[PDB]
């Protein structure tokens, strides 16, 4: 679905792992632009690029799997990053297994020389914000679960988007796909400069996008 | 003498001269080498009862973990340990990306064929190590447990490709017969069988050889030796290496509240004002332990040769040259002053120390430190219907010196 | 300490720049001594410390808002307390703030002595011995100095005293309600605070080197090229220090012109 | 624009020198503001025309 | 000559920096001396004359 929607002031994560109390810090990083047009995809399972980064969201508590298939060729030619959640694990297998033309462990039908395979505790009304990026072979995932009342789209708020997990991978992700009444949003990160406001707790309680308007 | 040399002169006037600086040296360094973390399972590839053969190895592709080469190096359980161009100890410091281990059993004497450099006949058919091989090869005549299936390559014509997996067993001699005819007269199985019984000699006994070739450096780096983790030595100027953050200071206890994903504590400007130790997950406040400035108070050279020493912003206990902590030690807001006696009488300021404290040369003669007096204490007698009229005068000739011009100087730049 | 933090390898590379670091310290010491001279010149004009009269029969003039408050711990007048309230572990990289030679309690005594001398005698305590005079008679001398006869004050003493008290009372409200009331002093405070922040924030710049940390350069790289990278860092940090020192010199020359005007206004208007 | 005329590589290289251009711009803006204040101090003494 | 123009470049940079520092400090000191001389002229006109 080509429907667009406004992201408002959502999609800002912690650029680093440094505590800051009452510091208004300017960070130049791949951030989601303020009041940007993010694509709302309804059931559907389209193919979407990656470019520099990807923003993800969820609305209802249906909990329909919601894995991811970050790849670069996805035809058993290069290592592909697959994330599978089964309410007990977050299995991240980077391997060239060949996903079918319409993926939905039967996603793939092969087993190549599968590399690093981190597995840990699961992390996945209830808004579920995610940010996926890759800079120098390190796949970074940030996530935040927030409670809100569903009305029409992403709410107007700014909680924290705390970081989730960094993985040493080394591949390049040029494309990605979503695993599965589907309803989600996709935004694209851009190399912006953001002024982040830290409170006494080291929490980013406010942010300003220094490209949106003259003020 | 320090004042004389810092001024490049043999005579010094009266005043305070800043000679050198003061800094408390670090007592020790704290790294306290790291956790168990995720260990590399080398014991599985070494202590393998079902050891494979040279034609087909137990291909163990090992990934992010800490491989303790020191464990395999300080123990002489295996007969021979080799590692390419690297001492085993430093093997725990310089690290790499990923490792691949191939384990096999060979026939005794021909342990030297498998080598990155010098060639061997066995390496020409069974397995040739890469020319740019960098790994660790462990060989030992295990015998007993693995001695009582074991067939070794004997029929090939080209050296095995660097880091290749070949398990071919088709029957042929070399190329001469146009039709091999299964086993005609000499085309036996390439995997020749041998006797692996205890009666065999050292050169014909099962020799367990395991190669541990690690891939060269790429964009990531996961298989690394022991690094990270810290400890606590609080209230002491020490060098600390906290997860790669290296610096000198005092790690006092802190009441800060880090979120459970932040480690550093850079607050305002870019200085690290706090840190988190990855052993107890507590917050330590980094502070500059002590520094200041050594200033010499001297009443000139013509008048005398005695001096006093002021340390700018240090305590009188933190001062350890000659005598610097015994007697005549007075702690003022402007620092710790030694060599000067505190007098309760207040005089006009002579040598300004700071914070209302001055120093002077007075009585034999010594150096006194006092609180400067603002002036004569006049009593003001205000009274209405009362006036004061002068009945005499004085003609006072005062002086006023004013600079007007400086020396005109030209410089030939070329 | 600022350029080469506790690194002997960097400190040995700083020795070949000559007396670049012995000159910035000299300039900063001169600036500090000049600040002390400014403070002493503005306030320490008269040396006799006159005591505040313990009475209130000044002919109707109030003076309570300018004379020191004995009840409060600090001996400061309400106006001085308002002005002090309006204006708002050592640093890591060798930056220290030396304390002023004249404490705030010592300057307050100088101000109180000047006020007591003005109330007691008028202008006669700044040109010789202090000759006492009743304040209604002293104000008749100052009325006589502006072309107005003596009888104008004596026949309007109550009205003049009431106007004086009302103006002094409104001074506090005007000072405590204007947004940029003490804007000049606050700008003086802010300019130095931001200069130090910019100076210390220049230690996180590469200046063309591979990293802004000397330990990373010394460990990752071989000494021959670590020398080049450390020299680049030294050049950058020395340039930053020189910029800070020059800007502080210009700012201190600007402040010294305002301290030579406060000392002139003290002599020609307070005395 | 003076040091690196419309060149992105030169701008990226100059970004490694910290807040130098910011200091220069602040100084020049302060000079301009002082120049505007001088005329008001000299001529705008009485504000009744 | 090819390798003698890199050390000479460092010498030139250092000596130029020293000269510029000297000129700047002398300019500030000359401004202070000019202020003092203006005060001296004012005292000569107001008090001697
Ligand atoms: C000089 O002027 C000051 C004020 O500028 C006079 O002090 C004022 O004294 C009056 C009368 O005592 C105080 O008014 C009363 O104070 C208390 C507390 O509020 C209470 O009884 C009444 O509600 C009433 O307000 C006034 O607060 C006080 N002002 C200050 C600032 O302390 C002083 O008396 C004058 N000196 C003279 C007349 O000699
Ligand atoms: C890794 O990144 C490089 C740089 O973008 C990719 O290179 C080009 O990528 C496009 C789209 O992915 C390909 O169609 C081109 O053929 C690539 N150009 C060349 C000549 O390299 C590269 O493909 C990425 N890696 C993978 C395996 O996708
Ligand atoms: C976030 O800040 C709040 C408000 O300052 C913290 O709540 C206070 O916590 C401190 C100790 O950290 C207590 O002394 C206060 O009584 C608390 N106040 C209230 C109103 O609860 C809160 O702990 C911080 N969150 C953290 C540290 O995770
Ligand atoms: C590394 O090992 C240290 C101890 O050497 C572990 O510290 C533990 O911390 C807990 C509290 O978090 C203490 O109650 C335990 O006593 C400590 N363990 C031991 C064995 O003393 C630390 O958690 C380890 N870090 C890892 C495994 O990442
Ligand atoms: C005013 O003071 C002057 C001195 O400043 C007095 O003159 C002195 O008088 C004494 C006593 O006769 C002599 O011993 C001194 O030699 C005089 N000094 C000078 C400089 O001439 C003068 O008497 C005083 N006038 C009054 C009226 O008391
Ligand atoms: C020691 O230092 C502390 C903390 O700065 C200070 O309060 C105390 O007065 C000092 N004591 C002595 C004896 O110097
Ligand atoms: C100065 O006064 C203090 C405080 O009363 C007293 O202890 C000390 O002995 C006095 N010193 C001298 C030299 O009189």
């Amino acid at each position: 679905p080509p429907a667009y929607t406004n992201s408002f002031t959502r999609g800002v994560y912690y650029p680093d792992k440094v505590f800051r109390s009452s510091v208004l810090h300017s960070t130049q990083d791949l951030f989601l632009p303020f009041f940007s047009n993010v694509t709302w995809f309804h059931f559907d399972n389209p193919v979407l690029p990656f470019n520099d980064g990807v923003y993800f969201a969820s609305t209802e508590k249906s909990n329909i799997i919601r894995g991811w298939i970050f790849g670069t060729t996805l035809d058993s030619k290069t290592q592909s990053l697959l994330i599978v959640n089964n309410a007990t694990n977050v299995v991240i297998k980077v391997c060239e297994f060949q996903f079918c033309n319409d993926p939905f462990f039967r996603v793939y039908s092969s087993a190549n020389n599968c590399t690093f395979e981190y597995v840990s505790q699961p992390f996945l009304k209830n808004l579920r914000e995610f940010v996926f990026k890759n800079i120098d072979g390190y796949f970074k995932i940030y996530s935040k679960h927030t409670p809100i009342n569903l009305v029409r789209d992403l709410p107007q708020g700014f909680s924290a988007l705390e970081p989730l997990v960094d993985l040493p991978i080394g591949i390049n992700i040029t494309r990605f796909q979503t695993l599965l009444a589907a309803a989600y949003y996709v935004g694209y990160l851009q190399p912006r400069t953001f002024l982040l406001k830290y409170n006494e707790n080291g929490t980013i309680t406010d942010a300003v996008d220094c490209a949106l308007d003259p003020l | 003498s320090e004042t004389k040399c810092t001024l490049k002169s043999f005579t010094v006037e009266k005043g305070i001269y800043q000679t050198s600086n003061f800094r408390v040296q670090p007592t020790e360094s704290i790294v306290r080498f790291p956790n168990i973390t995720n260990l590399c399972p080398f014991g599985e590839v070494f202590n393998a009862t079902r050891f494979a053969s040279v034609y087909a190895w137990n291909r163990k592709r090992i990934s992010n973990c800490v491989a303790d080469y020191s464990v395999l190096y300080n123990s002489a359980s295996f007969s021979t340990f080799k590692c390419y161009g690297v001492s085993p100890t430093k093997l725990n410091d310089l690290c790499f990306t990923n490792v691949y281990a191939d384990s096999f059993v060979i026939r005794g004497d021909e342990v030297r064929q498998i080598a990155p450099g010098q060639t061997g006949k066995i390496a020409d058919y069974n397995y040739k190590l890469p020319d740019d091989f960098t790994g660790c090869v462990i060989a030992w005549n295990s015998n007993n447990l693995d001695s009582k299936n074991y067939l070794y390559r004997l029929f090939r014509k080209s050296n095995l490709k660097p880091f290749e997996r070949d398990i071919s067993t088709e029957i042929y001699q070399a190329g001469s017969t146009p039709c091999n005819g299964v086993e005609g007269f000499n085309c036996y199985f390439p995997l020749q069988s041998y006797g692996f019984q205890p009666t065999n000699g050292v050169g014909y006994q099962p020799y367990r050889v395991v190669v541990l070739s690690f891939e060269l450096l790429h964009a990531p780096a996961t298989v690394c030796g022991p690094k990270k983790s810290t400890n606590l030595v609080k209230n002491k100027c020490v060098n600390f290496n906290f997860n790669g953050l290296t610096g000198t200071g005092v790690l006092t206890e802190s009441n800060k509240k880090f979120l459970p994903f932040q480690q550093f504590g850079r607050d305002i400007a870019d200085t690290t004002d706090a840190v988190r130790d990855p052993q107890t997950l507590e917050i330590l406040d980094i502070t500059p332990c002590s520094f200041g400035g050594v200033s010499v108070i001297t009443p000139g050279t013509n008048t005398s040769n005695q001096v006093a020493v002021l340390y700018q912003d240090v305590n009188c206990t933190e001062v350890p040259r000659v005598y610097s902590t015994g007697s005549n030690v007075f702690q003022t807001r402007a620092g710790c002053l030694i060599g000067a006696e505190h007098v309760n009488n207040s005089y006009e300021c002579d040598i300004p120390i700071g914070a209302g404290i001055c120093a002077s040369y007075q009585t034999s003669q010594s150096i006194i430190a006092y609180t400067m007096s603002l002036g004569a204490e006049n009593s003001c007698a205000y009274s209405n219907n009362s006036i004061a009229i002068p009945t005499n005068f004085t003609i006072s000739v005062t002086t006023e010196i004013l600079p007007v011009s400086m020396t005109k100087t030209s410089v030939d730049c070329t | 300490m600022y350029i080469c933090g506790d690194s002997t390898e960097c400190s040995n590379l700083l020795l070949q720049y000559g007396s670049f670091c012995t000159q910035l310290n000299r300039a900063l010491t001169g600036i500090a001594v000049e600040q002390d001279k400014n403070t002493q010149e503005v306030f320490a004009q008269v040396k006799q410390i006159y005591k505040t009269p313990p009475i209130k029969d000044f002919g109707g003039f109030n003076f309570s808002q300018i004379l020191p408050d004995p009840s409060k711990p600090s001996k400061r007048s309400p106006i001085e307390d308002l002005l002090f309230n309006k204006v708002t572990a050592q640093k890591f990289n060798g930056l220290t703030v030396l304390p002023p030679l004249l404490t705030d309690e010592m300057i307050a005594q100088y101000t109180s002595a000047l006020l007591a001398g003005t109330i007691c005698s008028g202008w006669t305590f700044g040109a010789g011995p202090a000759l006492q005079i009743p304040f209604p008679m002293q104000m008749a001398y100052r009325f006589n100095g502006i072309g107005v006869t003596q009888n104008v004050l004596y026949e309007n003493q109550k009205l003049i005293a009431n106007q004086f008290n009302s103006a002094i009372g409104k001074i506090q409200d005007s000072l405590s309600s204007t947004p940029s009331a003490l804007g000049k002093l606050q700008d003086v405070v802010n300019q130095n605070a931001q200069a130090l922040n910019t100076l210390v924030k220049q230690l996180s710049s590469n200046f063309g080197a591979i990293s802004s940390v000397l330990n990373d350069i010394l460990s990752r790289l071989d000494p021959p090229e670590a020398e080049v990278q450390i020299d680049r860092l030294i050049t950058g940090r020395l340039q930053s220090l020189q910029t800070y020192v020059t800007q502080q010199l210009i700012r201190a020359a600007e402040i010294r012109a305002s301290a030579n005007l406060a000392a002139t206004k003290m002599s020609e208007c307070v005395l």
